[PDB]
């Protein structure tokens, strides 16, 4: 209703909504104006890392906890930037991806487990740092 | 394994957060 709602509007513009698109329960031009701009920097960030290497692998709701929250934690014990806030979305997408896959209806778990994730550990690091807007100015980028 | 996986998320991140 008051801050709770502020933070749930962002989390769902900025992580949600790429899922949702990356699992086909949601459309293209479902997604906000805001949504298919910073999408562009995503899609290029889930390519890029198609290059470098392809992942494989998850049974329980237990096993999608340890597995991701592994991987995240590990991702921001350095530091914290826009540019692996991209891969944490895009790591949340490619691991709900493979729950709508297999059709085991884990996704749910994914997408739960990433936005409590966004919401305690990185949140007010994005909110200080300029936060939807910024993502939004970091959509841009160079447009090669 | 997955500390690989989050390095190379970490310094893709990186490479796209320049200038």
């Amino acid at each position: 209703e008051g801050e709770e709602l502020i933070y749930h509007n962002i989390i769902n513009e900025i992580l949600v909504g790429y899922i949702k698109y990356y699992i086909n329960d949601i459309s293209e031009h479902e997604l906000s104006p805001y949504q298919q701009q910073i999408k562009k920097i995503l899609t290029y960030y889930d390519e890029c890392l198609n290059k470098q290497v392809t992942i494989t692998f998850l049974t329980s709701v237990q096993e999608i906890k340890t597995q991701f929250t592994g991987v995240v934690t590990e991702l921001f014990k350095d530091l914290i930037n826009w540019g692996r806030i991209c891969g944490f979305i895009v790591f949340s997408a490619k691991m709900a991806k493979y729950c709508k896959d297999a059709n085991n209806h884990l996704e749910s778990t994914v997408i739960t487990t990433a936005y409590n994730f966004m919401k305690h550990n990185l949140l007010p690091w994005m909110i200080s740092h300029g936060g939807q807007e910024e993502f939004l100015a970091f959509s841009l980028h160079s447009d090669m | 394994s997955t500390k690989k996986l989050s390095e190379c998320l970490k310094r893709i991140g990186d490479e796209l957060d320049s200038n």
